[PDB]
């Protein structure tokens, strides 16, 4: 049940810290499955979000709680209900038990109400899991509100009113999954937690009681409060998360400033100001590209990376130990026997290496010397030293490298050593050596990013701001979305987010739509409307009109039906902004795209890349002891497994040697792959496969036992797998 | 040399558990610990299973492939690396039989 | 030759395509085909990126008659209630009687939505994706322009009260609730159809594998008759069956014996081409054929193994089998695969039933 | 679907015995071998009489002439010990059993129809023909 | 695609027959020394740092590129097994 | 191109006396625009050293003659108290975007 | 079945 | 028997019920020498004779215990061919192969079905072998041992060697497998152009056959060793020859999404 | 009942060393550092005598156990081998053996193969390396063909890059 925080940002850890699991004392729900508990009841109204469930495998099994949720006495989620007296509503509330819920007819929210009155005879109320249509005088009870129907994590989706449940699901995993960015920014739409959740959770550093600020350090503000007292407050400079995301706290008061009680001082690891600020508002026009954005795939203007715009810090944690071998102690010293010093230059410290130094994959973090053999020196390499340098320091080089993948610039390092101060040392553990390294990761074709509804995508083009869609104003669009990932899955939350986005742009401002209160789409129109005048009404006064290009794309788009036929251009345009597109050219050929695009200010943010995210390529190494299968861990990537419907694969085609190659010199044959190794190595057309090791691992583990396996010839005789390692003597 | 066209299971005759067989383990001596070799002849013997090293011997009488398929006259040990000391059996002879379960039940 | 296996008659949707592509891979040549596809795959993303069409939210039109054919099926369900209210109709009369409303009048948006584009918008954004073999789901369509109306309960039992919203207005609290509660069961059925779908192909393949295309024509001719027509939709009345079912049947297959048809004499032996399997139909349209007489896996003599008569044409290639095939697996897999697809759309549908056959 | 039916009948039962005894569940084919060579090259028709079966596509393969395809699934345990008992030579066809071996697969290339086939060249074509020329003696 | 792989297709009785061939011509087409070809004056193999994949790139493009030709020959058992290695060593160059 | 705190070994440290940090203001300085003359001006090194309870602008940067400051006002930092702050920060003449990976000056 | 108790019973 | 840590070692359960089994059989022999009353022979032989389950099959008859640490079945041989996952078991669960690898993918719109975006970076590990000979061909190195450590850090390679690669490869071709394997297109072949990063170009017409969509699936791709297995591998196993699906005489090559929505 | 032998001896010092840490344990609440009971023990104690026999103590650990979360882990895939030349290593052997080899041709055997031999060979004696010849004709040959044979290696680096 306890596990690593998760903390990739805040509001991961936050939820992590009330999610509920079933798999417990075994007593209560096990493996097995009790199908009806796994499914979305009734009563989880207000009590569980209903989103929140980890598609797949353990499917229905865990979820964190809801937001106005509370264990009131006995860990019965008691979800409150104001009450309602009449045709009267009441501003008090009833924490009721799953039970006692039954009872009653209750009414949700979006009734419209005057006060303390309903306002229609025929208005929605569900009496037990039991939709129905009540009257006034039978409404009992009212439900709190839209939020705490869900949970926190969810409740932060813009319009979740308009998608669909499924979706939107991943819209509240992808969260959990979001890092850090050196530069964080507020969505131009929220929908009014943002603030809450950096408070609630501990990201931003707010202010005890008013007061003036006194010094304003980057590592620290004190304050001084008007009681007559001042104090230190330090900030978590630079510190590592659990899965590796920055966590600074950004001072963001000056040098003597009257502070209201509970004012940001500095801002959190993700937030803006006070706001929380994952991923950030791109400009974004909603087209298809050639195929670069084809099944789920995301196009991206170069120009976001000139900004530092979507750029992480992450940091890994590289340890080594010295061990007390009963063949010599493992010293960890400067000294890298074998070949040379251009290694050894950041090994600056004797040993450790030197803070602030640019560490590439292979050079030495830290060296390390253990002895030689088990427990005899060596024939052959005694007559090597000798012919040399006999006197020749016969230990090992055994020193913590750079793992391929990626370093950066060694930021701390920790080094215990025998007189331990107060902390605990393993036996046979004679010293450790942390090596703290940070890198900034620039976006890239790799990567993944996602807005809050469930888009999800991959980058699969950096593209030159030189040629990607610009809007007639210069002004180019950041990412090219595809369409076709929006009909199937049913989110237009997005689109209607993009559109708001939109206005906000020309507007300069960012709004607060609630979960099903929010914004509807005449204000929104409104806004735009607004947004047309700042857009076009600059462009009226600069001294200009309308193009070929805008006339030429209108009368496409008026045979398309989007604009009114016998209206000006100018009254035409404002129609067809309202609908929330605007006339986009090509950038590469400076002609206008057919028919108006939409385009928006659409918050997205970037995905943290796991560690299978290195790609993971091997091509020799170590193997197991008893399975002679190929094993990774340390250094050695480790092979990649080719499971039964993978060989059918193969079986299906007329793939013999391949499969024949797969399961013995690429896996097993221990014959096979040395000479497999060397006969590639002299460029010889790799050798005729011997017997597997699984095969006598396995009639071996079968003579173990009574039976008596043995292959046989054309004519029934014997023929032989183990080599010649079984006639006796 | 032949490609192997037919697998087939039989039944174990006691001569052949015998057949197979390198030497009797006849004591429950693993390894003792101030040398991590083999005990006396017990379970990991260097004898009944094999030596325990690349082309040498135990004791190093001969150590290169030259004689690569001779044995030791002191002690017993014909190379090839420690695979034969993977593949190769012994037998414990049994004082009064007993029967397989996966016959019996 | 392009022309000829072209029709620029009509939209270019997936199928017609799919057809073209088909038709190209017989007529002009394997190879000469993947120029075909590389060329359509690119013209089709460039175009696409000129056309302009985007998702935006006046875009998903909601149709005029949807508050009519809501208020109608509002005052009717009224009389149903009057009706109760009285003692007419039993406690579970209502209940039945109300969903068959909705049931109806759901029906009744959706066809109301796509008349809307059909009519006034044929070129709208989220209309064409789903016309062209592109994007898009009738039924999903449904849940932004038109609305989504019924959400069953915890059980199975579905609800008495429909989902009045559509995706483009606001979704209420409530009818998201309730979306919840089939929401759960759906996942959990999808990990299920995975697992058993595993289950099947993994089976499928223990009893299979063995099977290998090894021969000579083998000599055995005992053959299966492939039927055109089936006996009972509605009680007796003799009917064409399908014309994929009908390919399914015979395409690339070994006559047994010869057949003289509508002019044209296939010969014995002869693997009946796509061509072919559509000259029977129309023979059989004519009244000419009621089965056929075709080589099969069922009949074979090789004890273990099938051979190239009794196979077919396909190999992932359009030409009879080639011996040495793996078809053991080859078709254990083609059934593995779709088996995951099997969602249920006291008697049992779905991969349940073909755990049971 | 049918190459796999077909499998779920490869078996029938046994009412009128010649070298095993009646009931017994036995591969079809297996059984027009016995019948076919019975009849028609060693006299004295002994009719083997059976009756069709239908096993399910799992009992079909759970039970196999291969020991070591049952091997992998049903009961290790069993499968051997009645494998063992019998002396049982699989002889390898199919390609679970020929892949737990490491065994070039009896399918695809693997084809005894192709596994055996040469390439000349015309300049090695008359290169051989003269080795044949050389062997007229003196 | 690759290169009338339909002719190839056609030029054999099985298609895995087709990959047996080409297979094994590759493989003497390296062993007994690369140029043991049957077309390489006039239009060759081609690779562009230079033009040089006259002598040693991919084994089997040149043998589909020879077997498209009419000069090889693929049979059941066209010539002696043993004897085939023996004349063929004797008559190439290379090593 | 490039920049040098004094008593700063790796882009990822805070200095004393420095609300911002070495990763803020290296920002800030991507924000600077300079302008020289003539093309003798390949590479210029600005230079820059405030103390104390001193706002740090880009006007701070001692003048170069054939150089130009257009981003005088720009803020580079806030020093409190016992802040010490004295870098050099080169200036280059180039075209497009350049990783500080790709040159590593 | 349980061969503890048989022996015990065995000489007890 | 492994030294672990500390000098903690590890044992295959085997051994301690081979122990047993000894121990006992010695134990009875030395009971007969002795002197012999009856009830402690029989006694011991039923201790041996559940001995000789143990090692054969555990659990049939009582279940074996490591002393107080662990109420685990001591494997027994036959836990050792069958067990939960055991021998020929998790044979057929699979095994590691030598030359493999796997990354994000991401849609290569100008590929075309024939070749697949595979990052050098990658290309490197995994024809390792093959470049190494290629190297000591060419100047860049003068041996093998040499090629190696002239490649074990990043920094240390000239550009010449990328052009070793990317002539290795030249005709090559790899196979690129998706997460459920479901059907034999679940594999397929085709030609690398080695590129930049550490995503993998895949062409958007297979994305079909193969069930992948880019939020980040991941797929592996493996090397064809033998003369032979490139020959089927790029014969009968690359993309752009098996058009035609399996299972129905449809293309399984058609414009999926963005396609037909330009045509 | 060990798994390793262990004399009565070490059995009896085992228990000592219990009861010792028990007693131990009686009042500090402190787990003993080995510094208690060495003392507590008695005459010839020490921490590394302690530490070592603890050591001992501890039974093995079952290399087939239920590893990770508990599903389906067998805990001995993931130590590596030792003895087995991985392909890296087979292609050393290939090399260095090929080009070791080609070296002890060219030279005079006489002084050569006597510490090719004597080193490659059998064990690791300058006297009774060389057969007749005494100890100046050994240093003398073995110095100037083991110098003419590296400063040529010198030249067509072929051996340089180590091998090790
Ligand atoms: C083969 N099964 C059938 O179709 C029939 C026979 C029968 C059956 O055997 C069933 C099952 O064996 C399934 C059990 C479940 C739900 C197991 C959990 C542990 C699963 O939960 C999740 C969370 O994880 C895993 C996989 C999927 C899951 C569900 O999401 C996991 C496996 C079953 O559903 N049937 C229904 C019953 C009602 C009724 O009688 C109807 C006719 O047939
Ligand atoms: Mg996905
Ligand atoms: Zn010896
Ligand atoms: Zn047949």
């Amino acid at each position: 049940l306890s596990q690593f925080k998760d903390e990739t940002n805040p509001l991961s850890s936050l939820r992590h810290k009330r999610r509920i699991s079933a798999l417990g004392p075994g007593g209560l729900t096990r493996e097995r499955a009790g199908f009806d508990v796994r499914d979305v009841h009734r009563t989880h109204y207000g009590r569980i979000c209903p989103v929140e469930t980890p598609e797949g495998a353990n499917i229905g099994l865990i979820t964190s709680l809801a937001a106005y949720a509370r264990v009131d006495e006995l860990g019965f989620i008691r979800t409150p209900y104001r009450r309602v007296v009449g045709g009267v509503v009441t501003d008090e509330v009833v924490y009721m038990t799953a039970t006692e819920e039954d009872r009653y007819t209750i009414a949700q929210a979006n009734t419209p109400l005057e006060g303390n009155r309903i306002a229609a005879e025929r208005v929605v109320a569900r009496r037990k899991g039991e939709p129905v249509i009540v009257s006034p005088e039978e409404v009992e009870f009212m439900d709190v509100s839209p939020k705490q129907v869900f949970s926190v994590n969810t409740n932060l989706i813009p319009f979740l009113e308009h998608d669909d449940a499924n979706r939107a699901l991943m819209g509240s995993n992808m969260q959990t999954q979001a890092v850090p960015l050196i530069r964080a920014q507020a969505p131009v739409v929220m929908t009014g937690l943002e603030e809450r959740v950096v408070r609630d959770s501990l990201a931003a550093l707010y202010a005890e009681e008013d007061g003036e600020v006194a010094k304003v350090d980057g590592n620290r503000i004190v304050v001084r409060y008007e009681d007559g007292r001042l104090v230190e407050y330090p900030l978590r400079r630079f510190y590592r998360s659990n899965q590796g995301t920055a966590l600074d706290q950004r001072p963001r008061v000056v040098v003597g400033q009257r502070v209201r009680k509970g004012d940001l001082l500095a801002d959190g690891p993700a937030s803006e100001n006070g706001f929380l600020a994952l991923g950030q508002n791109v400009l974004v026009a909603i087209m298809p590209f050639d195929g670069y954005n084809f099944e789920d795939a995301i196009v991206i203007s170069e120009e976001l990376l000139k900004r530092d715009f979507y750029t992480s810090i992450h940091i890994e944690r590289y340890e080594i130990e010295a061990r007390d071998t009963k063949l010599g102690p493992e010293r960890i010293t400067r000294d890298i026997p074998h070949l040379s010093e251009a290694a050894l230059r950041d090994l600056d410290e004797e040993g450790v290496v030197r803070i602030g130094a640019e560490v590439k994959p292979g050079d030495i973090l830290v060296g390390r010397t253990s002895f030689k053999g088990e427990s005899e020196p060596t024939p052959e390499e005694r007559l090597l030293r000798s012919i040399f340098g006999e006197k020749a320091r016969d230990v090992k080089d055994t020193s913590l490298r750079v793992p391929p993948g990626e370093g950066g610039i060694v930021v701390r390092t920790v080094r215990l050593r025998r007189g331990d101060p107060g902390v605990e040392l393993k036996p046979g553990v004679r010293e450790v050596v942390r090596v703290y390294v940070a890198q900034k990761r620039k976006l890239q074709v790799g990567d993944k990013l996602a807005n809050r509804h469930g888009n999800k995508g991959v980058v699969a083009k950096i593209l030159p701001v030189e040629d990607m869609p610009h809007l007639p104003d210069g002004t180019p669009v950041d990412v090219i979305l595809n369409p076709l990932g929006v009909p199937s899955r049913m989110n237009l939350g997005q689109i209607l987010e993009t559109h708001l986005g939109l206005a906000g742009y020309f507007l300069g401002q960012r709004y607060i739509s609630p979960i099903f209160d929010g914004a509807k789409e005449p204000e929104i129109k409104e806004l735009l409307a607004q947004a047309f005048e700042v857009y076009f009404g600059k462009r009226k006064g600069e001294g200009f009109g309308v193009d070929k290009r805008e006339v030429e794309v209108l009368r496409r788009a008026e045979k398309l039906g989007l604009v009114t036929p016998g209206k000006t251009p100018e009254e035409q345009l404002k129609e067809l902004f309202l609908q929330g597109k605007v006339v986009l050219y090509d950038g590469r050929t400076g002609e206008p795209i057919e028919g108006p695009i939409v385009v928006g200010q659409m918050f997205i943010m970037k995905l943290y890349h796991m560690v299978e995210d290195k790609m993971h390529a091997r091509s020799t190494g170590p193997y197991s002891l008893i399975t002679q299968q190929p094993l990774g861990g340390k250094a050695q990537f480790g092979g990649q497994r080719f499971g039964e419907m993978e060989v059918w694969a193969l079986e299906a085609y007329g793939a013999a040697h391949t499969l024949q190659e797969m399961l013995t010199l690429k896996s097993d044959d221990i014959e096979g792959r040395n000479a497999a190794y060397e006969a590639i190595i002299k460029g010889e057309d790799v050798p005729e496969p011997s017997v597997p090791e699984s095969f006598r691992v396995l009639v071996k583990e079968l003579q173990a036992l009574a039976l008596d396996v043995q292959t046989l010839d054309e004519k029934d005789n014997p023929v032989d797998i183990f080599e010649g390692l079984a006639s006796k003597r | 040399k032949k490609e192997v066209r037919k697998v087939r299971i039989a039944l174990a005759s006691p001569e052949k558990i015998r057949s197979w067989s390198y030497g009797e383990v006849e004591k429950p001596e693993t390894i003792n610990y101030r040398t991590l070799k083999p005990e006396r002849d017990g379970l990991f013997d260097e004898r009944i299973f094999g030596p325990i090293k690349d082309y040498e011997c135990a004791c190093g009488k001969y150590k290169r492939q030259r004689f690569e398929g001779k044995v030791c006259e002191r002690c017993g040990v014909e190379v090839t690396k420690s695979i034969v000391r993977r593949y190769r059996m012994g037998h414990i002879e049994l004082a009064t039989p007993a029967a397989h379960i996966w016959f019996v039940k | 030759v392009a022309w000829e296996l072209i029709q620029l008659d009509v939209p270019q949707e997936k199928n017609s395509l799919k057809d073209l592509v088909y038709q190209a891979f017989l007529r002009l040549g394997m190879e000469k085909t993947a120029r075909l596809l590389d060329a359509l795959k690119y013209y089709g993303f460039t175009f696409s990126t000129t056309s302009g069409i985007t998702i935006g939210i006046d875009d998903a039109v909601i149709p005029e008659e949807k508050k009519q054919y809501l208020e109608e099926a509002d005052r009717k369900l009224l009389q149903i209630e009057q009706a109760y209210e009285m003692g007419f109709l039993t406690d579970r009369e209502r209940y039945d009687q109300i969903l068959q409303l909705w049931t109806e009048t759901t029906e009744k948006v959706t066809q109301a939505v796509f008349k809307n584009f059909e009519e006034n918008y044929p070129f709208n954004p989220l209309y064409v994706m789903a016309q062209s073999g592109a994007r898009g789901n009738p039924q999903q369509i449904r849940q932004l322009c038109g609305l989504r109306g019924l959400m069953q309960k915890p059980s199975g039992e579905t609800f008495e009260v429909p989902v009045r919203s559509s995706f483009r207005e606001g979704l209420t609290v409530l009818e998201y609730f309730i979306s919840s509660h089939g929401a759960r069961k759906g996942g959990a059925d999808t990990a299920l159809r995975t697992a058993d779908s595993g289950y099947l192909t993994r089976k499928l393949v223990d009893v299979t594998h063995e099977i290998v295309v090894r021969e000579a024509d083998c000599g055995t001719t005992n053959y299966i008759s492939v039927p055109l027509f089936q006996p009972d939709e509605v009680t007796r009345s003799l009917r064409l069956r399908k014309r994929a079912d009908i390919e399914a049947g015979l395409y690339g297959r070994v006559l047994a014996r010869e057949v003289e048809v509508l002019g044209v004499r296939l010969e014995e032996g002869r693997y009946l081409s796509m061509d072919d399997v559509h000259l029977l139909i129309k023979a059989a349209e004519a009244g000419e054929i009621q089965e056929v007489p075709v080589r099969s896996p069922l009949t074979c003599q090789t004890r273990y193994g099938v051979c190239q008569k009794c196979y077919g044409y396909d190999l992932s290639m359009a030409r009879p089998v080639s011996i040495g095939e793996a078809v053991g697996i080859v078709a254990a897999q083609s059934i593995g695969e779709p088996g995951t697809q099997l969602t249920m759309r006291d008697i049992t549908q779905g991969l349940p039933r073909v755990i049971e056959l | 679907i049918e190459i796999v039916v077909r499998q779920m009948m490869k078996y029938v039962e046994v009412t009128d015995p010649g070298d095993s005894r009646l009931l017994e569940g036995q591969v079809l084919e297996k059984w027009d071998v016995e019948a076919l060579n019975e009849r028609l090259i060693a006299e004295g028709k002994t009719p083997v009489a059976w009756k069709p079966l239908l096993m399910g596509v799992t009992k079909s393969a759970l039970s196999t002439k291969s020991w070591l395809s049952a091997a992998s699934f049903q009961n290790t345990t069993h499968v051997l010990t009645e494998a063992a008992i019998a002396g049982k030579k699989d002889e390898l066809i199919g390609l679970k059993e020929n892949v737990i071996l490491g065994r070039l697969i009896p399918a695809g290339t693997g084809s005894d129809f192709v596994r055996f086939t040469q390439v000349v060249d015309q300049k090695t074509l008359k290169a051989i023909e003269e080795a044949r020329k050389e062997a007229v003696e003196a | 695609a690759e290169p009338g792989i339909d002719k190839l297709f056609g030029m054999v009785d099985s298609k895995y027959r087709l990959t047996v061939v080409v297979a094994k011509r590759a493989q003497q087409l390296l062993r007994h020394g690369f140029k043991n070809t049957v077309l390489e004056p006039e239009e060759r193999p081609k690779m562009q740092t230079l033009e040089g994949l006259f002598d040693d790139p991919n084994a089997e493009t040149w043998a589909m590129k020879e077997l498209l030709t009419g000069r090889l020959v693929f049979g059941e058992n066209l010539v002696p097994e043993d004897r085939l290695q023996k004349e063929m060593e004797r008559i190439y160059p290379g090593e | 191109t490039s920049v040098y705190i004094e008593d700063v070994l790796h882009e990822f440290s805070t200095i004393p006396g420095v609300k911002e940090d070495v990763v803020e203001i290296i920002l800030n300085l991507k924000e600077l625009v300079v302008r020289f003359l003539n093309p003798s001006l390949q590479t210029v090194t600005l230079l820059l050293k405030a103390e104390g309870p001193k706002e740090v602008k880009a006007r701070d940067f001692l003048p170069v003659a054939d150089v130009e400051i257009m981003n005088p006002d720009l803020h580079i930092a806030t020093l409190e108290e016992g802040g010490r702050l004295n870098m050099e920060v080169r200036v280059d003449r180039g075209v497009g975007y350049v990783p500080a990976e790709k040159h590593g000056i | 079945k349980i061969s503890t108790s048989d022996p015990v019973r065995q000489y007890l | 028997m492994v030294q672990v840590d500390g000098g903690r070692f590890a044992t295959s359960d085997l051994n301690d019920l081979y122990r047993r089994l000894i121990n006992r059989n010695n134990r009875l022999k030395k009971l007969l020498a002795q002197g012999a009353p009856e009830i402690i022979i029989r006694n011991e032989k039923r201790m041996l004779q559940e001995a000789v389950d143990a090692l054969l099959d555990n659990g049939r008859r009582g279940a074996p215990v490591t002393n107080p640490g662990s109420d685990r079945p001591l494997r027994s041989l036959t836990d050792i061919l069958s067990g939960k996952q055991g021998r020929f078991r998790q044979n057929l669960l699979g095994k590691r192969v030598d030359y493999s690898g796997r990354s994000v993918i991401v849609v290569g719109p100008q590929l075309k079905l024939h070749q697949c975006g595979l990052p050098k970076r990658m290309a490197l590990e995994l024809f390792k072998p093959f470049l190494l000979k290629k190297m000591e061909e060419k100047g860049i190195a003068p041996n093998v041992k040499a090629a190696r450590r002239m490649l074990e850090r990043q920094r240390d390679i000239k550009d010449e060697v990328w052009d070793a690669l990317e002539e290795v490869i030249h005709g090559k071709v790899v196979l690129l497998n998706r997460a459920p394997t479901l059907h034999r297109l679940g594999i397929q072949a085709f030609q690398p152009v080695l590129v930049e990063g550490q995503s993998i170009q895949l062409h958007p017409l297979v994305c079909e056959a193969f069930n992948a969509d880019f939020d980040g699936d991941q797929m592996a791709v493996h090397v064809p060793l033998s003369s032979f297995a490139q020959a089927e591998a790029r014969i009968q196993m690359l993309s752009a020859h098996n058009l035609l699906s399996p299972a129905s005489g449809e293309p399984l090559a058609k414009p999926s999404r963005d396609i037909i929505l330009g045509l | 009942a060990r798994t390793i032998r262990i004399p009565v001896h070490m059995v009896e010092t085992i228990n000592k060393l219990s009861r010792t840490a028990r007693q131990l344990q009686q009042e500090l609440g402190r787990e003993p550092t080995y510094e208690e009971i060495a003392e507590a023990m008695g005459p010839g104690w020490d921490a590394k005598r302690v530490e070592e026999t603890l050591k001992i103590a501890q039974e093995p650990v079952s290399l087939e156990t239920p590893i990770g979360d508990e599903k389906d882990s067998f805990y001995g895939d993931f130590i590596p081998d030792e003895h087995l030349p991985s392909p890296v290593d087979a292609a050393t052997q290939s090399l260095l053996s090929e080009e070791l080899e080609k070296a002890l041709s060219k030279l005079s055997e006489r002084e050569a193969m006597v510490l090719k031999l004597r080193k490659g060979l059998i064990d690791g004696e300058e006297v009774g390396a060389f057969f007749g010849v005494t100890r100046e004709r050994i240093r003398q040959i073995e110095n100037k063909a083991l110098r003419k044979l590296k400063y040529h290696e010198s030249r067509t680096r072929k051996l340089r890059d180590f091998l090790d």
